[PDB]
This record gives structure tokens, sequence and C-alpha cells, in this order.
């Protein structure tokens, strides 16, 4: 009866938000999961509206 | 620095043309002795090339003749990458253990197992540490790091909370951590947040922030013993044993085993052994009971080349009432090869009391070296580089700059050489008490 969706208890892995590889790392200031230094660099350096697209493409928000 | 100039520091390597084991007249600290550095050589090159096991060479010649300088070019030349065992003859008659286990374990100690292995290490500046510590501890807590080139914030497992803890990690602090083990190696504080470290000292140094990113793969290459992995399979703590001593005896059937299981991590291709040297000094002072050991222990497969250095003459073997060449059973002599050491040129001697004119801080006047040459054919070269230190000393006393013949006459006549004190012992043979114990007192 639309009561048929699951949840999932088991811990998920992390992946780069630009480039979906696996990241290690979680940026602090702007909470984009990142591959490597390069994509790091990228992340701080893009137009502010832009990393809130990176955020929601995976339903994430900073507010 | 912790090391101080000693008789051989100026021995930099063999001194050979790597290209052609051509003995170069001098380079590399060594002069002269071209025959014995180029059959060194060729030792130092089997030795390299690992595919011969088991062959003894003997250096024999007079005292002094640089014995014990080409043994520490070899060592100086074959450097880390391979085992390299210096052992006194002295040292094997323990108290410990039976000399033939001493002299085992000195074997043991000249096979390298090389171990290569990667871990992911994780190294940066703490930008934060936040720890709830909610009665209890270590619930949950957040980790900042920082290189030059990247920031990341991790959630923190309880265990690695108490790492964080036990290793009082603090904002500024540069840290690596290995994640399998999950240790804490404070490298260093940052400068940047100097003003932070107000408990410490102005002694305290301070460093740049780590470059990079925060994680990679570093990989070691370990060399270990056969003789440590004996000694780790001894007991509970066996390698603590390897500190203080205190190994007992190994049993036989702990050293089989290891060779077994050596010998398949080789064929598995997870380790590769790395065959070394055990230099044996004065070998003479061993006895015919280790000879006899030795003879056999260097037909195994995991024997290191064995090298060896004698003063002696035809001589009384020990343990027996019989003498031969070195005073080696020839038994013994009929497995070794021998590398013979000469006497050196008045030329040669110079050259090398300049050399160790270098090595020590001292300026020699031309006449001062010519002196010390001269001493040194009529005394010995180790009499006469004596006398450098000896005149540097006297010449600082008189605030002199160089050594002039003024200090080395002053040092010829203040310390007598050994022909001398012979002569001076030959003469007062009535106030040195005699081998019959017999002294007179009186004037
Ligand atoms: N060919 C050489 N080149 C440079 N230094 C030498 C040479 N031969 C001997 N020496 C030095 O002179 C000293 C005595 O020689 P050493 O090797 O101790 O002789 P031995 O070991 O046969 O008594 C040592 O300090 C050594 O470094």
């Amino acid at each position: 009866t639309n009561i048929e969706s699951a949840p999932s208890l088991a811990p998920m892995k992390h992946y780069c938000d630009v480039t979906g590889l696996p990241a290690p790392y979680l940026d602090p200031k702007t909470r984009l999961r990142y591959h490597n230094k390069e994509i790091f660099a990228m992340i701080r350096n893009l137009p502010q509206g832009m990393g809130e697209q990176f955020l929601e493409a995976r339903g994430a928000h900073t507010v | 620095g912790l090391n101080l100039i000693a008789a051989h520091s100026h021995i930099r390597g063999l001194g050979v043309d790597a290209d052609t084991l051509e003995p170069r007249p001098s380079s590399q600290g060594l002069v002269g002795q071209e025959k014995a550095r180029k059959a060194a050589a060729v030792v130092l090159e089997m030795i390299k090339q690992g595919k011969i096991a088991g062959r003894a060479v003997l250096i024999a010649g007079p005292p002094s003749t640089g014995k014990t300088a080409i043994a520490m070019g070899m060592a100086q030349s074959l450097g880390q990458d391979v085992p390299f065992t210096t052992l006194a003859a002295s040292e094997i008659f323990s108290l410990e253990m039976s000399k033939t286990e001493a002299l085992t374990q000195a074997f043991r100690k000249s096979i390298g197992v090389r171990i290569k292995e990667e871990s992911e290490i994780m190294e940066g500046e703490v930008v934060e540490i936040q720890i709830d510590r909610s009665t209890g501890g270590a619930k949950q807590g957040k980790l900042t790091i920082k290189t030059t080139d990247m920031e990341a914030i991790y959630d923190m497992g309880s265990k690695m909370i108490d790492a964080m803890t036990k290793e009082r990690v603090m904002a500024g602090d540069i840290i690596s951590i290995d994640k399998s083990s999950g240790k804490i190696t404070k490298l260093g504080r940052s400068y940047a947040r100097s003003r932070d470290y107000d408990a410490m000292g102005v002694d305290t140094k301070f460093l740049q922030c780590p470059e990079g990113e925060l994680q990679k793969r570093k990989e070691v290459v370990h060399t270990v013993s056969l003789h440590e992995i004996d000694v780790i399979n001894s007991r509970t703590q066996g390698f603590l044993a390897l500190f203080s001593g205190d190994t007992g005896e190994i049993r036989s059937e702990i050293r089989d085993q290891i060779n077994t299981k050596v010998a398949e991590w080789k064929e598995e291709g997870k380790a590769e052994i790395v065959p070394g040297v055990l230099f044996i000094d004065e070998v003479h002072m061993l006895d015919i009971e280790c000879f006899s050991y030795i003879n056999r222990a260097l037909e195994s497969d995991l024997a290191p080349i064995v090298i060896m250095a004698s003063n002696r003459g035809v001589s009384r073997i020990r343990g027996t009432d019989y003498k031969s060449p070195h005073g080696l059973p020839l038994d013994f002599l009929d497995r070794v090869v021998i590398i013979n050491t000469h006497p050196y040129t008045p030329d040669e001697l110079r050259q090398i009391l300049s050399i160790r004119a270098q090595e020590e801080e001292v300026d020699l006047t031309p006449d001062a070296l010519a002196l010390l040459t001269k001493i040194g054919q009529e005394a010995g070269l180790r009499y006469a580089s004596n006398l450098i230190t000896t005149s540097q000393l006297i010449a600082a006393k008189r605030r002199a700059k160089q050594v002039g013949v003024e200090d080395v006459q002053r040092s010829f006549k203040l310390f007598y050489d050994p022909a001398r004190s012979v002569r001076f012992v030959q003469e007062s043979e009535k106030r040195l008490i005699g081998n019959d114990g017999v002294v007179d007192f009186s004037y």
C-alpha cells in the first residue's frame, strides 16, 4: 500500500562528487567528496553556485 | 657528531675501477696494496652476485699492512644492500652459549631475508580535533587534516580516538598515521601554530606543513636476518633477546623449520634471500673445535662468504700443541684462498700520512711530513700516524697554525716507538718485573 519502500543499514561507500571515482577525502568547507588534490583545486575554485549542484546531484544540500 | 675521528675513518671504499676491477694507485682513501685490493674487489663482485655460497678468504700479512683497512673498504663499498657482520674471534667465547652456537649465530646474522611491503600512510597538519569524551570516553570525534594541497575531515572510530588521546594530538601537530596499525607519530609542530604551543619551551623546533596528498601508499623494503627469525621464534618475546643477548642455545629443529619456510617464501616469490659477508678478524684466536665446525658450516647452502685476517706466522693452533701456518689447521686452510698484504714503500707511507693528516684537521709543513715519513719507515706506519695527533696538540700549545718539525720532534721525544720501548725494557730488566717474578726496588 505504498509501504513497499526499504531502507538500508550497511555502511555506504564514498565516491568523488565530481569524477565519481572513489573518494578518500571529504572537504570540510564545501562538503564535496573528492578523489585527489587536482579535484580539490577545482572544487575550491568552483563558481559559488556550482558547489550546491554537486551536492544536489546526490540529493544532498548544504542547508 | 657522535662518530669521532678513528683509525679507519678515511676509508671511503675499496678504491677500484668498477668497470675493470683495476685498482687506482690511490682513491677512496686506499693507497697501494693494489693486488690485494684487486683480489678483494673480485671477492666483492661475487658477494654482490650472490650465486656463490660459503667461500672463505684469508687476508694474510704483517701487522699494519692494511688488512683491516681492506676489510673496512669492502664494508664501505657494499653498504646497506648486503649484510656485513664483523666478528672478533675473541667474541665467541661466551659464557651464555657454546662457541659453536655463538659461531652459528654469526653465520645466521650474515644471510638477509628481503621482504617488500606496502601501507597507506596518512600525513598532515591537524587543523582540529573534536572529541566529546561523553563518565566513560571516546564516544565520537572528528579530525580535520590539511596538507599544502588538500584539506579533509574524518569521523574517527573509538579505538582511533584512544590513539589520538594517547598521543595528545593537538591542533597544529604534524602527524603521520599508519592506518592498518593505527599508530600516530607526531613528526613535529607546524610553524604557523607556534603561538598555541604555550607549554613548549623556546628550545622547540617547528616545521612547514606536509605537501601533496594526505594519503599515499609508502613501500618499505625490510631486510631481516635468519638469526633474527631464529631468535624471534625462540620464546614469547624472542626478539627482546636480540638486544639484551640472553639467547640460549637456539634449538636446531627451530632453525631447520625456518630454513624450509624461507625456501618456501623464495619459491612463492614473497621474499628474496640476500647472502652477506661474515668478517672474522684475527681468526687465529679460534681453536681447533671452531675450525672443525666452520669446515662444514661453509658447505651449507645458506652460508655467507667468510673473510678472515691473520697476523700470525707458523704458530701454535689454539686448543692443541702443534704449529701450522697462520695458526690455522691445514685441513681448514685447504678450504681457503689467501690474499697477501705487503709492507709499504716510503712514498706510500707519505701518502697514507697525508690522508690521515686530512682526516684529522692538521696542517703539516712539508718538512714535518718528510720527517713523519722518515719516522714511518723507522718506527712503523701506526706510530707516525699517532705522532700526527700529538704534534697538532703540541703546536696548539705553542699556538702555531701549522705543525712544524719542532712539534714532531717533541712528539718523537715524549712518546717512544715500539722498538725504543723494547730497548728501554732491555735496559731496565732489573727494575722491570721479569718472567721469573724477580725485581729489585733499590736505587
Ligand atoms: N693502503 C692503505 N691506505 C690507507 N690507509 C691504510 C692503508 N693500509 C693501512 N692503512 C691505515 O693504517 C692503519 C693500520 O693499518 P691496518 O689496516 O690496521 O693494518 P692491520 O689491520 O693489518 O694491522 C689503519 O688506520 C689503516 O686505516
